[PDB]
RNA sequence: GUGGAAAGGCGGGCAGAGGCGGUUUGC
RNA sequence: GCAAACCGCCUCUGCCCGC
């Protein structure tokens, strides 16, 4: 019933809002299918919004405190300020983004391990593609995906 | 026939799509400014013994629009015989109501063939509100002023037939002066300004005893099918009396019109452009 | 006279049908129709009802046999008491008999009048009084004899106190016999009035044509062009009325529509009172467009060309090529009225005549002969209101500001605009009389006030069928007009600056314009003159009569529930500039114009049996925009909702992507479904929002900025997650749940998103809270 | 009589935000192109703000310009609003609908006034046209390519109104242009008389100097103005140019010069070829 | 009636946020709750003209409210005002000093032109009104960062921070945290106030009345929760200049320049006002 | 020999009031 | 041997006035 409620593009946005062990594997195999999507610059279409609904649904069932993610959300913010005719190289700052991402999972101790497990599992294979990459492209598709994770985090009852 | 399409590429909003009486008033003010009084009389004598200009018509990116001839409203049962009656009524109602046609559909409308309308008119009549402010107390006084706001690649153009030395000596210097001053409207607000390009238009018009006018004509005899246009403008502050033109698309028969002179109390005499721009057309039985 | 006895012959011969449905005597209503008129001649009547009972007894061919049973009864009943001859009174019965078949082209039951729009739905019997009763064609009920017994009782009262004369009996029969069927059959949609109004029209036009009793007996009057269909239309009405400047705040502009309708009646009644015809010969007169059946004599063709000459040459002197009246005529025969074989002949003669109206409007003032010839006239100026070129010296100071030098034909309309509450019609007399405000092409009209005695040979009375204080030697012409208007604390018409200061929300002017769609195709299904006359009054009565009864707040169960911001008040600030024909133009407060657009059109869905629709254009403007600009926009917006799926009502000026997939006009069933969901979650009633959303409009104002990212390009999906975040932190996950996710089926159906069709429910409710 | 058309080109730099309203999801929209939605500065909003600033400049110097300009002797400093009659002895003589504005009523008086000679008058049986043409300043192509790239060009700023006693807040929203937006302006002076054309340029460049320290449109006193003119090139376009089309007009060069570097710091040094052809 | 022009007294300098500054907007997906306003082009915070011109007016209307028996002998149209507000009786114009309902607040704005010509508040900040409408004489422009705080933004220093505050429930000792972005203390903006000299009779007072409101602003706060630390603004003046009428016609540097580059805002309204503005009085 | 000539969508309005990064006990 | 339970926004306002 959990994989049947998660169709290709958008089966139900408010249907999953009213809905533990059902999507404990159905969303996680889809998060592994999101982890199978190693090329971030592979889906200009609705698939980014289709993934990020299923990405943020597996994490809203766990904690995923936004105030701990804001160290990365302001890291994607201040470097998007560097996109708007400020710099041309975020190579010295995506490593700083990945340094604080290890500091993100390295600080949150307690019951927020499996929430930060999939948060470590999804972003970092896309960031390794972003290592030797341009920044005007392959990052806009990443950051529009990065906005869509937090946007459905609040819609399904997070904070 | 082969004409010369004088394109006008706008540098702002117009006040109205110009007409043939307010292009010849604008050209005659241009020749009186850069040549003098002795060349305006040579200009009026060239439109009598020679060829003339048409009204201004819109375009949109090498799709030249031309007015729908009035020859097709009595024909409109016979034009659309090959259409089923569930939509033949409303096809002919949007076709009788139309105002402009493409260059291919104009050449079909001259021969009484099935043609289509355009979906996008290249401008809009927008109401920009202005205000009047006191210089001491900043007191507002709103009034409403309407403009013609064109699209990205669109503009207006008119046609010219005649000899070349009349064009290259009078009309071609007039359009470079009139690009920096305006064509009607509040030209001190940067309204009637444009750039100019000279091109080549070819129109397939059939040969018959009837013809359609592509300009305001002021006919001498009575035309065959017409659409009245009652206007009269201004001339150096003096007001022109309203005169009964016929709009473009009207059908005349061996009728050249005639430029009428007026007095108006000025030093010179004021000519109102009453000549026609004929292209052949096919009619029904009346 | 045989003239007044033929017109009152065919009009008063099919009477006797409603006493057969009531059962007052032994049947075969030609027998009872004689014994109803002959009974009326006894008690409080003259001896001419004794002779008008011959017409109601020698038709349907049941008595006119062997040409001798007619003589034995008309011998003792003496025509010598009046002036008629034995040959003459026998001649008029054959004229009425032939005219009965020329208007129908065709039992023993009691079956109602079926609707001309749906033949499967029928009308209950009602009065034509335009109060409390919208006749909605419902389930077919056999009308009881207790209802026809009360029809005859009200009719017996009214025929006695009315003068035996054609202009006095036509409003009597129009009140009572409107919703009575002519021939009691299955799906008969011809009214009994419109079969008697069109039998007396053909019968008098046969007498004027000169055909006699042997031209009827031998069939000579059929297959010979002895009839003549007059049809006339005004061209330039939209440029005539609304093209005025920022003067005359809605009292003048409402008097432009009343003065144009007086030009219409001054030409129609000039044809009737000069060809010898009656008002029954008018098939219809609906919206600057009329149709008259006349006679085909060379004395009439010579006189119609002089009526057309003097009317056009009048219009050009007064209205400088702003309004034209094309009048045409087409000779038809007796077989032309009825359907022959399977090919309709009456719609064919109506298309031959409509083609002559088309080719004459393309020759706009050809019969002037000084039209394209110039002329030196000195010292001319323009009226500041309407912009007509007059020689100054004819200009004069107005009554509003004495500095403004207006033309004399617009000081007569500001005064007439001030008397529209205090006006029960007009009196039509000669040009050079006292008391004449406005002048038509043939006759001057005097204002018939509330109190006073009228003057005029023909007295037009508005919105009633009752000659109250009219002299007994004058002609009564009843005409209807939609005359609802908001009043100020004074008695006069409200103002553009006063209607828009009682709108629940921001200050805008509400201007609507809408007409019946594909109506000319419906009028081609009519195959007789009586069926055309039935179909052209009921559509005319909706805009003439059944549009004031909507704004008064009636029709509660038939309309039901509509998109309403505030509840429907007892005094709606709504001004009907015009309604009539098929179109209406109504201004008012923009929060009640919007409700009335879905309240008129829901009432039109039940007036017709669902088979005809409206299409409404809507605009929201400033008060200080002039009405020549607030009409050219809505007429463009009316045509915008008409070159589309045609059932569509434009609502608000909306931006949309340039792909061609999106359309600016809501369909009617689409938008009304989008009100039942979206309104009870963000709106509560009377200008206020819901709970847990009070002072939270920063959601809803910025929600349109989310939608404007969709308008730039629908190829982006950025509006989908931005919707879910802004609804998220406010706790409003239940409100608007189908706006966060995209619709996968909609792209497969190639239709716009639900974020596209949510603008016109938000934007109306946004601006109807204080804004 | 016609001699040429002095063409002034350059850029308008919105150093602070820009509001020019229309009153039609922001409660106060700015004007926009009806087809694309790009904002623009009109010609009416830029000519009437040059005229308003220059009429106040002449109002303070009526008695001091009596000998360079005639028809300033007919006027007294002040408005005609208390003594409610048009064309009276005061300076703001014409009433349009509610406001009083200096417009000279005669051809031979507007030809001697410094305001109505340049900005034009209306008259009764006079109708003196103006000499400058102020085009609509649209966004430059550096800023339309930023518009196509998904950036925003107009923000939404939420001010408030606060009671001095209870501190009740009452907010509204004002859309204005993002600070920094380059425009492209255009002013075409029309040389009718060859004597007083130095005066009509030094008066036009004076009203641009006033406009840099004043505001253009919107609230302004709350910081919705701060316009700054960056000139690009001047032209002359002589009478010989329009007859034959051969490109030998006089081009004065100011690639990056101010409105103060152009008015006396270059006025003889740049227009020396323009003065030589008269 | 009789609006003139003599010059534009331009007051420049630098706004110095000694404690953290906060001027907020309404809501980007991830970010700090209650955000500071920002320039949409450069992505940096700033101070509006509206948040500075209205704040100087709000501190000055209250100071005139407390003296309606000392300014009124020097300023007419203060006999029409009795101290207090129109909050009890919901009329616009009565004898109370705060005589306009803006939407729900009461703000002293004079109703007419010739009434506002003699008010000490509304001759400087301007007014509105039916049939007569007195515009302002000062214009306040938006204060962006200085040039030395663009470099610190490019170097990577935090121009803002995120202070977290807790509204403690009194009985249960329950926390309730939320975040507040604030411009970091020591950050330095650049203000711009331009007084428009229209009458040479009364400009001595309108400069002193403008510096009166500035001296009240260094003692009060500017934006945000300034009763909890978020204010403490300080003015560092650069250049009092005059810009006479002959400046805009010639274009040479004919402007009178008063130099007080290292002085205090109360050290300009101090006795020595008529010494620093001695050359301005010689030009009128 | 231009349905023309002249006309600032403008004046006044603080995103502000209130609020200790805290307490509870153990796993 | 050392940390985790909970708390992440609450409630007021939201265009007036003039042509
Ligand atoms: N007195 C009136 N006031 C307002 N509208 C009216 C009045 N009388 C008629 N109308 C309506 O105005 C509409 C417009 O008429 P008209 O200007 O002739 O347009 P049109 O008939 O479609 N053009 P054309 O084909 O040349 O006649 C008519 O169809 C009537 O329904
Ligand atoms: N009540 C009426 N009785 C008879 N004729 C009418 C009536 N109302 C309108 N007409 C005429 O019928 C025609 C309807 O024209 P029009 O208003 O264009 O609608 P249409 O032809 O059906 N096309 P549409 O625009 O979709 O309504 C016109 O010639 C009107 O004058
Ligand atoms: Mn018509
Ligand atoms: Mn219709
Ligand atoms: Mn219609
Ligand atoms: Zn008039
Ligand atoms: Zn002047
Ligand atoms: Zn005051």
């Amino acid at each position: 019933v959990d994989a049947s409620r998660l169709f290709g593009e958008s089966p139900d946005v408010v249907g999953i809002k009213k809905m533990g062990k059902q999507w404990e594997a159905i969303q996680p195999y889809f998060d592994n299918v999101v982890r199978e999507a190693k090329n971030f610059l592979e889906w200009s279409p609705n698939k980014r919004l289709a993934n990020a609904v299923t990405v943020a649904a597996y994490l809203t069932s766990q904690g995923l405190k936004t105030n701990q993610v804001r160290k990365i959300l302001d890291m994607a913010r201040t470097t998007e300020l560097k996109v708007k005719r400020g710099e041309g190289d975020i190579k010295d700052d995506l490593v700083k983004m990945r340094y604080l991402l290890a500091y993100t999972v390295g600080k949150a101790t307690g019951q927020s391990k499996y929430s930060l497990d999939a948060f470590h599992r999804i972003l970092d294979p896309m960031l390794e593609v972003l290592m030797g990459s341009p920044k005007k492209e392959n990052f806009e598709k990443f950051y529009d995906f990065l906005q869509a994770v937090v946007a459905y985090h609040k819609f399904f009852g997070g904070g | 026939p082969k004409f010369i399409a004088v394109k006008l590429i706008p540098k702002g909003p117009f006040r109205d799509i110009p007409r043939a009486d307010t292009l010849f008033g604008a050209i005659g003010n241009a020749i009186s400014a850069i040549h003098g009084q002795s060349a305006v009389e040579e200009l009026v004598d060239a439109f009598v013994g020679g060829a003339r200009i048409s009204s201004a018509f819109p375009y949109s990116g090498d799709t030249y629009y031309l007015p729908k001839p009035l020859s097709v409203e009595p024909a409109l049962e016979g034009i659309l015989t090959g259409l089923d009656e569930e939509e033949r009524y409303t096809t002919a109602k949007r076709l009788r109501k139309a105002k402009y046609l493409d260059l291919k559909n104009f050449e079909l409308a001259l021969r009484l063939r099935p043609f289509t309308i355009p979906e996008e008119i290249p401008y809009a009549r927008v109401d920009v509100p202005r205000v009047v402010l006191d210089r001491v107390t900043q007191d507002s006084s709103i009034y409403f002023w309407e403009e013609i706001r064109f699209r990205e690649k669109s503009g207006v153009y008119f046609l010219y037939s005649g000899p070349r030395e009349v064009f290259d000596g009078y009309i071609a210097p007039a359009m470079r002066f009139l690009g920096d001053t305006g064509i009607g409207g509040k030209s001190t607000w940067g309204a009637g300004l444009f750039e100019v390009e000279f091109h080549e238009m070819k129109i397939d018009a059939p040969g018959s005893e009837y013809s359609v006018t592509l300009s305001n004509a002021l006919p001498t005899k009575t035309p065959v099918l017409w659409r009245l246009l009652r206007k009269g403008g201004w001339s150096f502050g003096r007001r022109k009396p309203r005169m009964t033109f016929i709009a473009e698309g009207s059908i005349v028969k061996n009728d050249p019109g005639g430029m009428e002179r007026l007095e108006l109390g000025l030093s010179h005499e004021v000519y109102v452009y009453g000549l026609t721009f004929p292209l052949g057309v096919e009619l029904p039985e009346g | 006279e045989i003239d007044e006895l033929t017109a009152l012959g065919g009009l008063l011969a099919n009477i006797g049908k409603p006493v057969q449905r009531a059962g007052l005597y032994s049947g075969d209503h030609s027998t009872q129709g004689a014994r109803f008129l002959r009974d009326l001649a006894e008690n409080t009547g003259r001896a001419e009802y004794e002779l008008l009972s011959l017409f109601s007894e020698f038709h349907h061919k049941g008595h006119m046999k062997n040409d001798e049973l007619m003589i034995r009864r008309i011998k003792e009943l003496s025509p010598e008491r009046f002036g008629l001859t034995m040959e003459d009174v026998l001649n008029a019965l054959w004229i009425v008999y032939e005219a009965d078949n020329l208007a129908s082209g065709e039992p023993q039951a009691s079956r109602p009048l079926y609707s001309v729009f749906n033949p499967g739905k029928a009308y209950p019997w009602a009065e034509l009084d335009f109060e409390k009763e919208l006749p909605v064609p419902g389930d077919v009920f056999s009308i009881r004899s207790q209802d026809y017994r009360e029809l005859v009782k009200r009719l017996w009262e009214e025929l006695s106190k009315a003068k035996l004369r054609s202009d006095r009996l036509l409003p009597v029969l129009e009140k009572y016999l409107t919703f009575v069927s002519s021939v009691t059959s299955e799906g008969n949609i011809i009214s009994l009035y419109d079969h008697m109004r069109m039998t007396s029209a053909i019968a008098l036009a046969m007498l004027r044509a000169g055909c006699t009793a042997e031209d009827v007996r031998s069939g000579r009057c059929r297959k010979e062009k002895r009839f003549l269909l007059i049809e006339g239309d005004f061209s330039g009405i939209q440029d005539f009325i609304y093209r005025v400047s920022g003067k005359g705040t809605l009292k003048y502009l409402r008097a432009r529509s009343a003065y144009l309708e007086l030009i219409g009646w001054d030409v129609v009644l000039e044809i009737l009172s000069r060809l010898g015809l009656t008002r029954a010969n008018v098939v219809f007169n609906a919206g600057g467009h009329f149709m008259i059946i006349a006679q085909n004599t060379p004395d009439a063709v010579k006189e119609l060309e002089e009526i057309r000459a003097k009317a056009v040459e009048w219009l050009y002197r007064e209205f400088e090529s702003d309004l034209y009246l094309a009048i045409e005529w087409e000779p038809v025969s007796g077989r032309e009225f009825g359907r022959e074989g399977g090919k309709n002949l009456f719609a064919e003669a109506r298309k031959r005549l409509k083609h002559k109206l088309t080719v004459r409007k393309l020759k706009r003032f050809g019969e002037i002969k000084g039209l394209f010839e110039h002329g030196h006239t000195e010292r001319l100026a323009e009226c500041p209101v309407c912009g007509r070129e007059l020689p100054e010296g004819k200009l004069e100071p107005s009554a509003s500001d004495p500095e403004t030098k207006v033309c004399p034909t617009c000081n007569r309309l500001v005064s007439l605009g001030g008397n529209l509450p205090k006006l029960l019609g007009f009196g039509r007399t000669a040009k050079n009389d006292a008391g004449v405000l406005v002048e038509g092409p043939f006759s001057g009209f005097v204002p018939y006030l509330q109190g006073g005695r009228p003057v005029g040979e023909q007295i037009l009375v508005k919105n009633t069928l009752n000659p109250g204080e009219i002299p007994e030697s004058a002609q009564f012409v009843p005409y209807f007009v939609a005359d609802y208007f908001k009043k100020d604390p004074k008695g006069g018409v409200a103002t553009f600056e006063e209607l828009s200061m009682a709108s629940t929300g921001t200050r805008r002017l509400g201007v609507m314009k809408g007409d019946v769609d594909r109506l000319g195709e419906f009028f081609s299904s009519m195959d007789s003159p009586s069926k055309l006359a039935t179909a052209s009054r009921f559509m005319d009565y909706f805009f003439k009569g059944y549009i004031g009864a909507i704004i008064e707040g009636k029709f509660g169960y038939i309309i039901g529930d509509v998109p309403s911001l505030r509840d429907w008040p007892e005094e709606p600030d709504i001004v009907v500039v015009y309604a009539g024909g098929d179109d209406f133009f109504i201004v008012g407060a923009w929060d009640q114009i919007f409700e009335l657009a879905f309240r008129v059109r829901r009432a039109f869905n039940a007036y017709t049996g669902g088979k005809l629709t409206l299409s409404v254009g809507l605009g929201y403007f400033d008060e200080r925009t002039p009405i020549y600009r607030m009409a050219d926009v809505v007429s463009e917006r009316l045509d915008t909702a008409k070159d589309e799926g045609r059932n569509r009502v434009f609502v608000v000026g909306r931006s949309r992507p340039l792909d061609g997939k999106h359309k600016l006009s809501y369909e009617w069933n689409h938008y009304e479904e989008l009100w039942r969901t979206y309104a009870p979650r963000i709106y509560a009633g009377n200008g206020r929002l819901k709970g847990k959303l009070e002072s939270k409009k920063g959601l809803l104002w910025k929600l349109l900025e989310i939608r404007e990212l969709y308008v730039r390009d629908p190829n982006d999906v950025r509006w989908a997650y931005l919707t879910a975040y802004l609804l998220g932190r406010h706790g409003l996950s239940d409100l608007f749940p189908e706006l966060v996710g995209i619709d996968t089926k909609a792209v497969e159906r190639k239709e716009p998103q639900p974020v596209y069709w949510v603008d016109g429910v938000l934007k109306i409710v946004l601006m109807a809270v204080r804004r | 009589r016609f001699y040429g058309k002095i063409v002034i080109k350059g850029k308008i730099k919105a150093v602070t935000g820009l509001h020019i309203g229309s009153q039609r999801g922001i409660d106060n929209p700015v004007i926009k192109d009806p087809h694309t939605g790009l904002p623009y500065i009109p010609g009416s909003s830029l000519k009437g703000r040059l005229r308003s600033l220059f009429e106040i400049l002449v109002n303070s110097r009526l008695g001091e310009w009596r000998e360079k300009y005639p028809s300033l002797a007919n006027y007294s400093p002040g408005s005609c609003r208390p003594d409610n009659q048009e064309n009276c002895g005061k300076f703001f003589n014409r009433k349009i609908n509610r406001g009083w504005i200096h417009v000279c009523p005669d051809y031979e008086t507007a030809l001697a006034c410094p305001v109505c000679r340049l900005f034009g008058a209306s008259g009764k049986e006079s109708n003196f046209p103006s000499r400058i043409i102020v085009r609509d300043a649209f966004l430059t192509k550096e800023w339309e390519e930023k518009w196509r790239a998904g950036e925003a060009i107009t923000e939404a700023k939420i001010e408030v109104g606060i009671d001095r006693v209870t501190s009740q807040a009452n907010p509204r929203t004002n859309e204005r242009v993002v600070a920094g937006a380059e425009f492209e302006f255009e002013i075409i002076y029309n040389v009718e008389n060859t004597t007083h054309w130095r005066d009509d340029i030094k008066n036009l460049l004076t009203a641009m100097a006033l406009l840099e320290d004043s505001y253009l449109g919107g609230s302004g006193s709350r910081g919705y103005g701060k316009v700054k003119f960056i000139f690009d090139s001047f032209e002359f376009r002589p009478l010989d140019y329009y007859r034959t089309g051969k490109d030998e007009d006089i081009v004065s060069i100011d690639a990056r010069e101010k409105s103060v570097s152009d008015i006396l710091s270059g006025f003889d040094s740049l227009f020396s070829e323009v003065e030589g052809k008269l």
